[PDB]
Order: C-alpha cells, then structure tokens, then sequence
C-alpha cells in the first residue's frame, strides 16, 4: 500500500550540488513508528548501489553512509511531511545516475484489535527514481 | 569490507530448465541478513527473496533462496520466459549495505 | 453519617423522553459517589461510578455528573427496562449511606 | 481548620511502615520484607484532611530545603520536639 | 472476576443467631487492598450497610448494630462470614455479600454477590 | 515554618504558632511521625503522556531529600532510563541509600531519549519524587519512584514497559512494548488494566512480528 | 526500645520507660555515654580458626553503621583481605570516615581466596564489628576490627600474617607466614604468643626456605 | 566547650556554663546563630605574597566541616589550583555539597606548582576556610574561599589571575597575568586596585606580547 515518489532531478554542473526529494503516503508517516529510509542509485548500464539511509526517529534518527558518498552526500528528512532529502555536494560527473528512494515498509497483520505495519531492515518499496545529471 | 560477487556473469538456459545462481561474499554472514532482487529494464528490482530462505510476497514457489557463511544461491527450479531478468545479491550486514553486480539471464 | 437526600420521590416520564434525578449530600462526597439501579428480586446493578465513568456494560444513554453536595443522574430518552428504582450512594464516608430510591415511572 | 480543596480524595489509605534469630542481619529478611502493612478509612475525616495537610506543608517544606546545605535531612521532627519543649519551658 | 456466594440457614427464629457465610472464588483473601463486606435490604426500602471486614482481619461495623454483629473471616478456605446475633422479624432481608477496593482505579467499583433470603419468624 | 497537624478525638487539626495549646501533650518523640503521601490520591491523572509533562529540566539548582516513616501504597510508579541522542546519560545515578519505592501495583518503565537542558529533572508543581522511604526534588536514573507530598504530625508488581522518543519536550511519542519487535501506539485513555489486556491478547495469539522488522499496531479509534 | 544503663551509687540499673524516676537528674547531654566492648571479655574464643566461622555472607541486605565515644582496648583484632578464586574482590571498600580499630594488642591479617555468596559480610551472632568510633553490620576490606557490642547510659601491634584457602566455607584451612616461602599448618591450639615464639626460634636459626619451593611445617602434635 | 554569645539591649555577653542565668529565655530554636566572620575585618594581610604564608601541608590529620546559617560579604577570596612538579594534583576534590563563598569582591585565583609536602592543606593558625555556607578545616581545589572564624549565639567578582611557583614551599615567587603571554611581577605592596589600575593601562595602550615569547613587566620601584 506504501509509495514514495522522487523529485528534484535533472542536469547540474559538476563541482555545484543538488538536493532531491522523495515525497510518499500509504504508511503511518514516516518520521516515527516507521521505516528508515535510504537512496540507492543506478547509473544507466551498472547496477544498484547503496548511498545511505535515515534511521527512524524511534530508531535514533541517524544516518548510516556508503563509503562512495562519505563527505559529500548527506541523507536527511523532513519531519511529518512524510518526505525524504539528498543533499548531494562537490558533484563530479560519475555520479549522474537514477536516484531512488527506498523503503523498507508495507502493512501487516490485521486484528479485531486494531491494524499494524510492518518496518523493515531491506526494502519492499522502490520509487519510480529521479536523473540526476552532472555534467559541463 | 564484506563485499558480493556473483557468479557466472550470464546464466544461458532454455525456459522450463532449472537456474542456479551463486554469490560470494568476502565475509561470513548469518541468513537473516541476506536478499535478492530481480530486475528488468524501466523498473526498479523486485524484492524476491529476504533473509536468504524467506520469500518476499507476490513471488512464485520457484524462487528459492539458500546458503551460510559467505555462499548463498538462489535457485529457480524452472525458469519461465518472464524470469529472464537481472538478478542481484545484497546484504544487511547489520549495518552497511551491500549490492552484488547483477548477473544476466539468458535463454 | 451522611445523609443522602433524593428528589423526586417519583419521576414519572413518557417513554422516549429523557427524565434527571437528583442526590444531595450532607457534607461535601467529593466525587466519591455512586448510582445503582433497583428492580424487584434483583442485586442492584452499578451504572455509575466516581460520579460520572459508566460501568462496564452501561448503555451510552446513563450519564452522570456532580462534585461536593451536588449529584445528578440522567437518562438521555428513556427505552424499556429504564423505569427502575435508582438509587444514590456515597462511599467517602463510612457508614456507606444511601439515598431512598426515586421511582422512576412511565 | 483545614478544607480540603482538591478536586477529589481517595478516602482510604493503604499504608506500609516499619515496625529468635529473626533480629540478626545475617539471618533476617530482605529489605523487600521489613514492611508492614494495612488499611485506614476516612473516620471523622481524616484521611482527606491530611492530604490536604500535606498539599498546604509542600511550599514551607520546599523553601527549608532550600535554604539548608544538609544532603539529606532525617533532622525536622527532632527540631520540633526541640521547639515544643522551648516554647513551654524556654 | 471474584465470585461472590451467599449461603445459610434460610430461616431463623427470634432471639437466634443468624449465620451467612459467603464463598470468595476467582480470587482470594489476602488481596491487598481490598474489603470484605456486608449489606442488607431491608425490603421496600432502601439499604442498610452492616460492616466491613479487611484483608487484614481487622473489622468495623455499622453502629446501629455494632452490639450485635461480629464479621470474621477463614483464609485457609476463601470464606467470610456474618454472625448477627439476637434476631427479630424486622431483620428479615436479602443479605449481601460485596468486595470493595482501596486502590484508585477501582476504587468505586463494587463486586457484588448474588444475595441470600433470610426469614426470621416464630 | 513547616506546619504539623494534630490529631484528635474530634478532627486533624493544625498547630499553631503564636497559640500555645496546653492539653496538646507530646509524651515522646514517638508520638511525631513523617508521611509519605501519593499525588494520585487526588486525582491527577496518571498516564505515562500526561505524567512526563509534570517534569521538566533545570541547572544551577542541586538536589535535596527528607526522610518519611511510612507511607501509601501506589497504584502507578515510574522508572526512568532516558538518553541524550547522542546516548549519553540524562538523569543521574542514584547515590548510596536510594533504593526505589517499595510497594508499587504497576510500574511504568520508560526507556528512550529525548533532548535533556538540565543537569537534573525536577517536579514542575514542586511535588516530590517519592523514594523508598526518601522524598526527593530530583529523579535517579533507574530508580523506581511514586510521585507525592510529606506530612508531618502528631498522632494520638506487573513492570509495563514503553519506549520513548523526545521525552524530555512538549510534543513526544511513546509505544508500548510487547517483544523486541511489537509494540503499540500509546494514547493517554489507555489505563495499565487495557494494556495488560492488549498484551495477552496479543502475545497469546501470536500476532506479533516472526520477521526481523518492526511490527507497530494501531488500536482502533473506537 | 534501646536500654539505657544507669549508673548509681548502688550499682548498674537499666533504666525503664513505663517508670519515671524522678530521681534520676540528668543536668547536660555529657553525661550520656556510648560505649563499644569486645566479645573477648566474654570468653568468646578468638583463634583464626574459631573466629571466621562466626561471619558469613549475604546479599538484600545493607550494611549500617552507629557512633562510639569509647571502648575497650583489644587483644586480637582481625584485618581481613578475601578475594573470590577469580581474582576479584570479596569486601568492599571501606569509606570515608572508616579508619581502623585504635587500640590493638595482636592483628590477625587474613589474605586468601575462597567462595564468597553474598554482597557483604555479616556478623552471625549479629554482633558488630568495632571500628575506629564506628560500629558496624559488616566487614570492610583492610581494615582493622573487633568484635563487640554496645552500650548505652548515663554516667553519674605486633601484625600476625595468615593465609587462607576457602575463607568463606565451613571446610577451609591456614597456614601461618613466616617468611614469603615460609609456613606453619595452622591450628585452633595455638595463641598469638605461641606463633610469635615459633617465628622467633624458626627465622633465628634459618629454618626457612633457602631454595624458591615453599617450606611447610607442621607442629609436632604434642 | 564551645562558648555561646547572647545579646542582650545593653552588650554582648558570654554565657556561662556554670552559672545558670533565669531570665536568658530562649523561645525557640530560631534564636540560635551560627555566623562566619571574615579575617580580614582584624586587619590580617590579604595580598596573595602574605597569605600564602599561613597555609601549609600535612598529613595524618583528616579534614571536617561545621555549617554556618550567616556571614560576611568578603573584599578579598581565594581560589587555588596547585600541582606537584610531576603534573599530579596537590588538593582534593571538593566533595558534594561544597561551593563556592557566595559573596567575594576580589577573587584571587592562583595556578601554578610547588612541593606539596602533606595530603592537605591546613590553616596555621587553627582558622577556617569559609565555603558556601560550610567551614572546612583544608583547602579544596578549585574552590573559592574566604578564611575566617565561626561565632555562636542567641539573637534577642573581578577574578585576578596569578601564576606561582614553588607554591607550598617558604621561598616562592609569583606573576600577575594580564595575557596567557603578558605578566607582571608581583609585589606585597600591590593592592587589588593597583592590579586592576595595572591591566587597564598595560592592555588598553597594547604593552603586550605580540610575538610568541613572555614579555614579563617590572614595576617602577618608586
Ligand atoms: C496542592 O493543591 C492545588 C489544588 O489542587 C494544586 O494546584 C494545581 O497547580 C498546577 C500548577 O502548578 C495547575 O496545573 C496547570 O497549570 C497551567 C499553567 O501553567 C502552564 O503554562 C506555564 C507558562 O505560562 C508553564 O510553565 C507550565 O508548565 C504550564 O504549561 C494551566 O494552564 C493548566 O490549566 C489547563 O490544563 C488543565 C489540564 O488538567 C485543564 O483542566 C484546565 O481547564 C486548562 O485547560 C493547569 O491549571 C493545576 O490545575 C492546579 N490544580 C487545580 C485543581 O486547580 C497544587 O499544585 C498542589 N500542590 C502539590 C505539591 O501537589
Ligand atoms: C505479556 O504476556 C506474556 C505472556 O504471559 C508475559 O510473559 C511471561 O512473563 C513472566 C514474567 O517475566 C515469565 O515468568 C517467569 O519466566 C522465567 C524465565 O523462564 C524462561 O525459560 C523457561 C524454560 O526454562 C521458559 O518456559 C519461559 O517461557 C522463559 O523463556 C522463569 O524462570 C520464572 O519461573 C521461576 O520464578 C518465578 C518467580 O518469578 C516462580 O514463581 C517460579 O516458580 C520459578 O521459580 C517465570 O516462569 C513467563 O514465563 C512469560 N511467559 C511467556 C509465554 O513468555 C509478559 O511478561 C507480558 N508483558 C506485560 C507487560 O504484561
Ligand atoms: C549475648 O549472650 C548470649 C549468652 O552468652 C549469647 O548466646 C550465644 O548464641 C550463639 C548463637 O547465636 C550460640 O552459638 C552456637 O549456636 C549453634 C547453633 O547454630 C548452628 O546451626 C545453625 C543451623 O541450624 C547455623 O545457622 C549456625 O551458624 C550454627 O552452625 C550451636 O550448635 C552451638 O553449640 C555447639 O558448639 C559450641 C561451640 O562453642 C559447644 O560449646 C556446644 O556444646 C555445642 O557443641 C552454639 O550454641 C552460643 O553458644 C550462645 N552462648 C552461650 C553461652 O550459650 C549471644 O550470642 C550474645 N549476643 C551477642 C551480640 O554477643
Ligand atoms: C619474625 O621474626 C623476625 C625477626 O625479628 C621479624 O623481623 C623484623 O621485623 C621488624 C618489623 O617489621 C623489622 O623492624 C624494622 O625494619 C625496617 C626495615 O629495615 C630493612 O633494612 C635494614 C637496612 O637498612 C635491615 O637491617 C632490616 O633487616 C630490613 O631489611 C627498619 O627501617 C625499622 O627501623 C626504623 O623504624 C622503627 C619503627 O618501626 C624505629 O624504631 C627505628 O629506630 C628506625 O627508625 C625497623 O628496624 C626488623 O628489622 C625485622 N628483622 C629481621 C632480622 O628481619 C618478623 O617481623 C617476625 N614476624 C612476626 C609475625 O612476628
Ligand atoms: C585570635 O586573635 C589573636 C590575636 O590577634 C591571634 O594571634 C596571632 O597568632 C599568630 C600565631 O598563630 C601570630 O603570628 C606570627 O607567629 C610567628 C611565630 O611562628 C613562626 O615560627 C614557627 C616556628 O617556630 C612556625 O611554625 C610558624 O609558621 C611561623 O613561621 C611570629 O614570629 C610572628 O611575628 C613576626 O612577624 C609579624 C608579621 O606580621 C610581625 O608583625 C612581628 O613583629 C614579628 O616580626 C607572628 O607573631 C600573630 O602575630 C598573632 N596576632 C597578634 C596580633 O599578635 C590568633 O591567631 C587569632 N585566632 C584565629 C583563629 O584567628
Ligand atoms: C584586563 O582588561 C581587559 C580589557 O577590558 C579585560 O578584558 C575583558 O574581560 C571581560 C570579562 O571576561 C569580557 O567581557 C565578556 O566577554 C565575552 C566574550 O566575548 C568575546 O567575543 C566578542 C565577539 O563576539 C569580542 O568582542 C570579545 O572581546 C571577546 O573576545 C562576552 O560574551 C560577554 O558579553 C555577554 O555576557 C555579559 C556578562 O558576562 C553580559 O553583560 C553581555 O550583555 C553579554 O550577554 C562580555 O563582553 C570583555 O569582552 C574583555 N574585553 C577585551 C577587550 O578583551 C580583562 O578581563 C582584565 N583583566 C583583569 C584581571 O582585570
Ligand atoms: C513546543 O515549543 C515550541 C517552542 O519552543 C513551539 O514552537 C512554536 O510554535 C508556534 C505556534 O504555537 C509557532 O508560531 C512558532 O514559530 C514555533 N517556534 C519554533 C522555534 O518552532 C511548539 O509548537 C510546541 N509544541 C507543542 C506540542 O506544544
Ligand atoms: C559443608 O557443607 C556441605 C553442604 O553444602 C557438607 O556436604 C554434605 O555433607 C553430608 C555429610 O554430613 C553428605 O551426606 C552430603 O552428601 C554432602 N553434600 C554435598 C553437596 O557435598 C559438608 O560436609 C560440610 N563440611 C563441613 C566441614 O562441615
Ligand atoms: C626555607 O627553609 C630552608 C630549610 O628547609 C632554609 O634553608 C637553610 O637556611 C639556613 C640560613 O638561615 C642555612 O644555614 C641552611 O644551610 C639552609 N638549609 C638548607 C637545606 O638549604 C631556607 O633559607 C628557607 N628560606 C626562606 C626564604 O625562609
Ligand atoms: C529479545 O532479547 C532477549 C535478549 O535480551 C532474547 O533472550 C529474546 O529471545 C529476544 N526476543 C525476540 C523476539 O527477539
Ligand atoms: C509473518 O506472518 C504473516 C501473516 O501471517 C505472513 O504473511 C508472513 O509470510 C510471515 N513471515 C515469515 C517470515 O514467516
Ligand atoms: C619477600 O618479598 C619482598 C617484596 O615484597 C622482598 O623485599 C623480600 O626479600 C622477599 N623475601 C624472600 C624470602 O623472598
Ligand atoms: C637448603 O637447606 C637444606 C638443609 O640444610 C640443604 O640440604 C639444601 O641443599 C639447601 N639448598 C640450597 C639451594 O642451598
Ligand atoms: C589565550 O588562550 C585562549 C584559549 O584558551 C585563546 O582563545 C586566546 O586568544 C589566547 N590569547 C593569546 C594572546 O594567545
Ligand atoms: C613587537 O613590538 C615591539 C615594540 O613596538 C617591536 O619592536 C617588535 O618588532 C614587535 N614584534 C612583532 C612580531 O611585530
């Protein structure tokens, strides 16, 4: 039931720097009682790899990073907008890429009680991924 | 750092044909934090299969995962013309995460 | 020993239509009040607790409200099985005293 | 002289305290067990009268703390058994 | 959750003393925190409470029968009891049997019994 | 200034002063004892969300404790373990003679983190944090305590844990812990007695998580 | 309920608290007097042997202390420093304000290994263990005490080393040291004025470990 | 032993012990003082060269503390942080509960080292260092004090900065530190003002170091 759309794409200048947005709805919010989030790209032709992720606010709110981004990409949310951010500074043109989001959500068991989700370690939910272009 | 390396690099098979492909990792790893995805072009990958035996939902009985330590595998006992994918390792580490380089399947 | 004081003695209302009870107490009960409701051969049944928080299996229709010497009791719109003795009791003194019991009729 | 102005009072309390070998450390109990125990109610109003007593003794109770260096005072009974003797046979 | 059952001898003569005792299921006795206690009905008015007996077995009564009644209690059993003594047609009552608590959240919340006809005539 | 009161053969009374009562007879010093009462006697509400915001933090104000001779029985005491995000510790550890509060029905541990301004936390309506058989202005890190007041006169558990996230601002969250994975939404018209059910039905019929992830239930608004 | 002694011109009474002895002037709080006595004045044996079988451990229940004015002098007092066979400590660290016992003629030192069940050790008679001004439920490690008890009325060394395997058991043993590599079997028949003539006559003659093995003697049995 | 003054609306007196006065009522607790007085109101030198000279160091004797209800605005408090010539420190901790005198004009703060001969250090003359509202028998480190004595009765900052070294010894030397690379040296003929008169003209004109050494300053002889 959970989506996430990618925003704030296109073409850059290397040596500048970018932040794109992942807006989604379909879980219980993003911020508290929920999933991490993280970004994944794929550069046309090569396959996917990891950029990093924000830790839920239950979770500690922190974020873990790829060695490739360190220093230079930063993963970060906006608090009850139910929206995920990448900050991407000191862009060279290796990094034009497809920049998606990812979550690690989906819904769960059902009871006469209540409803419930599920927030996982992996992901279940990919969006449609922005391009990101650096070039001069 | 722990680190995916699949093999064989393309997988050739006729559909109706089992399908066996491996991953490496260069460190030992427990089940639980072990996946893998599929992928087709225009579509960001599938889930599959998650700590490395349990089926993600929405995926066929054929997709099985396996392994320990640092060899895992994800076997199709028939592989059908819409499976013809890329397929990729990944892994938890209970902390960084790790994507395997895609391996092609091909009839 | 505080007295408990009810009025009406009978409160006789048409079926459909709501109808209030009122209990006063002597001294200041400071919430600590109950509201029970009587019929012949039966224990009384709790509807009200601490004043106003309904027991467990009281329709929506009873509701309660009062502080100090001021109690009251309110049914909403009276339906079958209503038209019963109520009575009041206070439980911040001892001698756990009692109203008269209103009578409510048709 | 005190009215309890609180907008409700539980009327009863349900209080602990603490009152062969039994007497030596070593074979005696626990800590969890050198409680006693009991119920007191509201006779003659007491029970919320006294609450409303300890709600009134909050404020000079918290501006003598403040005033004091002692970490842990175990002193104020003793100082007024002090002043109750002055104050008669000064 | 605590049963409560009243039994006795149903009927009594005058200037004999009347003997209730009430089974305590589903729970037990030293609870903590809670009253043993009685009521009676008085038919065709309102009621009466009779006294009280804690989870310590330290008893109280009613005073209009303080004289008259001694409440006391068996934990080895789970049973209560109420012996009111020198009885006369105007005792006539359903008796009671009820629970009642000190702690806060329940404090208004009553277990009642069934309740036990008792006749006293010659 | 510390008021007493005195009991009677007719009511409580409060000692005076200026007025010297001569038939107030004080025999011992047996006679005077210090009580420990609890706030929930009065009707403050009690919830984990409603309690923490009677609690705040403060510095350039040291700790101080009174002792009681006996005390109430509480239905709801708390226990406290909270971190600064960056997991350092919030509130202190408990010194020599501190042991947690004797008889408590439900205790409420709280584990979590927040920000913390501080250097202790202390009772917004200057009520006491409630201690074995010591009042303090102050709460130990976890140490079990009742909030309440002390009087002084003259005479003649079930362990409900739950997670925490901002505790120590206004606008907090808080869950109610099953497992290591399951957990509830906590609202403030739960009472302890609701949450042991919720736990027993749950954990009874399995329905709590068998992946590695989280599984946090929403109880329905009615 | 603490007896007071008082102290006439008659004898010893102990003062009653139903009765009032009108008397019995008491003119300043100096003539109110703790006093802290050995057990040895009783006749209690005090041998190694004998004596740690008097003490045990426990744990749930805190160690207190209470103050002397005075006391007696004693023959044997007792140091004792017990660690656990894993190498760590058995007794705590004595705290400020802790010193020694003043007035010892011989100190027994104990240091050794054996189990130790609970938190402290405790005096079994429940009598305490005197320190400087300080009498005490438990034993503190290095530091020296007696045994004893106290009083409360109105007024008007030469350092014996043992070692010990299985202090805390009912089962255990000593020896006595001479020298590093040097020692005695030790047993319940010998006084402190006895080890220090066997001392004397072995070290003086150089019947002592000349080689790196350690030289054990035993008594001969008469 | 301890004297009590009593005030009386002819002078101050001192009570008796011996002889009883009738009508020295006392009607409460709240009429009895402890109040702390400075030294410096008898005229003891204040410059940090002479105080210096009545502190000093041993060892064997523990340090204690008795409270004070009221005292003293002092013109001149100290704070000392003195190190052995090792790096290791030569004055305790404050324990908790010690802070600082509340009322100073002047601070004078000294750093520096010296041979630190004892485990505390203690007032020659048998006064008081005066803390918040505690006076204490040594020196604590890091901890503003004033030095004084404490009377008992019925009732009816600019912080100047000095280096020292060879502290805790006869013969030692100290520096007024205008800069962390700009001193002056110190005379006993300096007043507080002259100091401060000092490092307003030093700093305003810029008579400071500039490059990385010390620029030491003298003062004019006359
Ligand atoms: C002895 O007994 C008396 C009587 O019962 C107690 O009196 C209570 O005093 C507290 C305050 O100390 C009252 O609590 C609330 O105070 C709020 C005001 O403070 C807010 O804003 C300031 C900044 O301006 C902040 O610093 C502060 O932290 C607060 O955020 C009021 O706004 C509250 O009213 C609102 O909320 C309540 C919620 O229950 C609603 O019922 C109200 O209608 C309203 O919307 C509130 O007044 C408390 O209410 C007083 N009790 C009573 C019965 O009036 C003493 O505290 C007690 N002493 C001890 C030691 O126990
Ligand atoms: C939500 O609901 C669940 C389900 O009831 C509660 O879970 C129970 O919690 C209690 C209290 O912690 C557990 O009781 C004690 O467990 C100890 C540990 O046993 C483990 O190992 C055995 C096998 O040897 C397993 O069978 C067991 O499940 C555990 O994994 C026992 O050692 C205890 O027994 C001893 O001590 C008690 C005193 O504490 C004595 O009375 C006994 O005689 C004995 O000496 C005891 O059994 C209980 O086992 C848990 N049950 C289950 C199914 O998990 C949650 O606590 C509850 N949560 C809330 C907030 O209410
Ligand atoms: C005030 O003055 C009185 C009178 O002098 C003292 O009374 C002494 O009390 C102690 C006990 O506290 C007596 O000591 C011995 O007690 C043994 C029983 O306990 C054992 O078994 C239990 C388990 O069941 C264990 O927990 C415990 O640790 C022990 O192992 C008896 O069995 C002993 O008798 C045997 O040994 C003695 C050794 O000397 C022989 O003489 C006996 O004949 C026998 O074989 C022993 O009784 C002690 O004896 C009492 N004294 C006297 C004179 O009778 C108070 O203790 C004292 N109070 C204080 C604070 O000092
Ligand atoms: C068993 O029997 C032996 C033999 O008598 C005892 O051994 C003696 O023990 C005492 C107490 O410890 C020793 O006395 C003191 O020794 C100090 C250390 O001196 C060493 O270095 C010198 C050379 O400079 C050697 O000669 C000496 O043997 C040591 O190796 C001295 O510094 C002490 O003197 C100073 O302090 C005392 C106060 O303590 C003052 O009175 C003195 O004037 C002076 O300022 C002192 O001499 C003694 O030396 C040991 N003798 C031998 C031969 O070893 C065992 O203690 C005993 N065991 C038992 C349980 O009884
Ligand atoms: C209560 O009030 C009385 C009266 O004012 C005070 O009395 C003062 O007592 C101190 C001593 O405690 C006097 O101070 C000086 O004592 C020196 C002697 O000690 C030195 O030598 C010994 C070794 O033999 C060392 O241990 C010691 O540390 C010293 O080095 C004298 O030599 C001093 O006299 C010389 O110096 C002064 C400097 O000011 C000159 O004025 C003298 O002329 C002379 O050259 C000096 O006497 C002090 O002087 C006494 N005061 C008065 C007015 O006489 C109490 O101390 C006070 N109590 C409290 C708690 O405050
Ligand atoms: C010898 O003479 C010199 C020259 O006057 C004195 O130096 C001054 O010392 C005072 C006290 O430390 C300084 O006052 C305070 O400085 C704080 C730090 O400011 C630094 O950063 C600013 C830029 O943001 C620079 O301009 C400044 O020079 C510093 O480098 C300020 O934050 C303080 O202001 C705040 O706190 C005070 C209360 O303390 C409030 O009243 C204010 O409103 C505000 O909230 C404050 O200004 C002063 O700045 C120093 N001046 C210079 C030129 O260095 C020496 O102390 C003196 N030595 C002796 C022994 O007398
Ligand atoms: C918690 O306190 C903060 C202030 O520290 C509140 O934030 C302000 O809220 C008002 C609306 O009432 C806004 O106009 C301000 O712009 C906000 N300031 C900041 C710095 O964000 C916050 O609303 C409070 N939250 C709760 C639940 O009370
Ligand atoms: C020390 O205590 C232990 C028990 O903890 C004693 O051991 C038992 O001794 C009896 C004989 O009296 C045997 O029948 C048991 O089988 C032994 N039990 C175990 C576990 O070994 C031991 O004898 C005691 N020792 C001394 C010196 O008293
Ligand atoms: C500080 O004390 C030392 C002693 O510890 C003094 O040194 C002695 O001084 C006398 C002269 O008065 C000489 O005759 C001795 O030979 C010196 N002894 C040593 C070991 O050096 C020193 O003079 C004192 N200094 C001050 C300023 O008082
Ligand atoms: C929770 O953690 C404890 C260890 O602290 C472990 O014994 C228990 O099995 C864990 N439960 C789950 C569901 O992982
Ligand atoms: C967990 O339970 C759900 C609901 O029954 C089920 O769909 C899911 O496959 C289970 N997961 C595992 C790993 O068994
Ligand atoms: C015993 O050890 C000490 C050091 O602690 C040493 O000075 C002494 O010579 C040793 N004695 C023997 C016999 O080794
Ligand atoms: C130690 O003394 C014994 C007895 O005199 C002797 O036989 C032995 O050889 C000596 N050992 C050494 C190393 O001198
Ligand atoms: C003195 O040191 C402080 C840091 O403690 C520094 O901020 C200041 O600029 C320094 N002054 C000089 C003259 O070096
Ligand atoms: C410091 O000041 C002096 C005096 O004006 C000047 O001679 C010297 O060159 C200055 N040093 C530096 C590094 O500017």
């Amino acid at each position: 039931e959970v989506q996430l759309v990618e925003s704030g794409g296109g073409l850059v200048k290397p040596g500048g720097s970018l932040r794109l947005s992942c807006t989604g709805s379909g879980g219980t919010g993003f911020t508290f009682k929920y999933a991490g989030m993280s970004w994944v790209r794929q550069a046309p032709g090569k396959g996917p790899e990891w950029i990093g992720r924000i830790k839920s606010r239950i979770d500690g709110g922190t974020t873990d990073y790829a060695a490739p981004v360190k220093d230079r990409f930063i993963v970060s949310r906006d608090d009850s907008r139910n929206t995920l951010y990448l900050q991407m500074n000191s862009l060279k043109t290796e990094d034009t890429a497809v920049y998606y989001c990812a979550t690690g959500s989906g819904k769960g068991p059902s009871a006469s009680f209540g409803e419930s989700y599920y927030y996982y370690d992996f992901i279940n939910v990919w969006g449609k991924g922005t391009t990101v272009t650096v070039s001069s | 750092e722990s680190v995916l390396t699949q093999s064989p690099g393309t997988l050739s098979l006729s559909p109706g044909e089992r399908a066996t492909l491996s991953c490496r990792a260069s460190q030992s790893i427990s089940r639980k934090y072990l996946a893998w995805y599929q992928q087709k072009p225009g579509q960001a990958p599938r889930l599959l299969i998650y700590g490395s035996s349990s089926r993600a939902t929405g995926i066929p009985d054929r997709f099985s995962g396996s392994g320990s330590g640092t060899d895992f595998t994800l076997t199709i006992s028939r592989l059908e013309p819409e499976d013809f994918a890329v397929y990729y390792c990944h892994q938890y580490e209970s902390s960084p995460w790790t994507f395997g380089q895609g391996t092609k399947v091909e009839i | 020993e505080i007295v408990m004081t009810q009025s009406p003695a009978t409160l006789p209302v048409s079926p459909g239509e709501g109808a209030t009870l009122s209990c006063r107490a002597s001294q200041s009960v400071f919430t600590n009040l109950a509201w029970y409701q009587q019929k012949p051969g039966q224990a009384p049944r709790l509807l009200i607790y601490d004043a106003s928080t309904r027991a467990t299996g009281i329709p929506a229709r009873f509701s309660g409200s009062g502080s100090g010497t001021e109690f009251t009791l309110t049914i909403s719109s009276l339906q079958s099985e209503d038209f019963a003795v109520y009575y009041c009791q206070q439980y911040n003194n001892w001698p756990r005293t009692y109203g008269q019991g209103t009578r409510v009729e048709v | 002289v005190i009215v309890n102005a609180q907008p409700k009072c539980n009327p009863n309390l349900h209080y602990w305290t603490t009152q062969g070998l039994a007497w030596i450390p070593y074979f005696g109990p626990a800590a969890e067990g050198i409680y006693t125990e009991g119920l007191m109610h509201n006779q003659d109003g007491l029970i919320c009268g006294l609450r409303q007593l300890a709600n009134e003794t909050t404020q000079a109770l918290q501006l003598f703390l403040r005033a004091t260096t002692e970490l842990r005072t175990f002193s104020i009974l003793n100082r007024k058994a002090i002043d109750f003797l002055l104050q008669r046979w000064g | 959750q605590v049963q409560l059952h009243e039994s006795g001898p149903g009927l009594v003569k005058p200037s004999q003393t009347l003997s209730l005792t009430c089974t305590v299921s589903g729970g037990s006795i030293n609870s903590a925190g809670y009253y043993w206690t009685w009521i009676r009905q008085h038919p065709g008015k309102g009621l009466e409470w009779i006294g009280y007996i804690d989870y310590t077995g330290r008893t109280y009564y009613n005073p209009s029968l303080e004289s008259r009644v001694i409440i006391s209690i068996d934990t080895s059993k789970n049973h209560f009891s109420l012996r009111l003594t020198s009885v006369s047609a105007a005792d006539t009552a359903v008796y009671y049997c009820a629970r009642e608590s000190s702690w806060v959240s329940e404090l208004g919340r009553d277990n009642w019994g069934q309740g036990t006809l008792v006749t006293v005539s010659s | 200034s510390i008021p007493l009161g005195v009991i009677h053969n007719s009511t409580l009374q409060v000692s005076d002063v200026d007025k010297l009562v001569c038939r107030d007879k004080l025999s011992s010093t047996n006679q005077l004892r210090s009580v420990g009462l609890n706030l929930e006697g009065n009707g403050v509400a009690t919830d984990v969300p409603s309690v923490t915001k009677r609690w705040g933090f403060r510095s350039g104000v040291p700790p101080k404790v009174v002792n009681y001779e006996a005390g109430e029985w509480a239905e709801n005491c708390y226990n406290l373990e909270i971190k600064k995000p960056d997991g350092s510790e919030c509130l202190p550890a408990a010194p020599d003679g501190i042991r947690g509060f004797p008889r408590c029905r439900y205790v409420h541990k709280v584990s979590g983190t927040g920000p913390c301004a501080g250097d202790f936390a202390f009772h917004k309506e200057g009520a006491f944090f409630l201690y074995d058989r010591l009042a303090s202005t102050v709460i130990y890190r976890g140490t079990t305590f009742a909030e309440g007041v002390v009087a002084f006169l003259i005479l003649p558990s079930t362990t409900i844990r739950y997670q925490a996230t901002g505790f120590g601002t206004n606008e907090t969250e808080y869950l109610f812990e099953v497992d290591n994975l399951t957990y509830v939404q906590l609202e403030s018209r739960f009472t302890p007695q609701f949450l042991l059910q919720l736990n027993e039905t749950i954990y009874a019929s399995g329905k709590r998580s068998n992946t590695t992830g989280k599984l946090i239930w929403k109880v329905n608004p009615e």
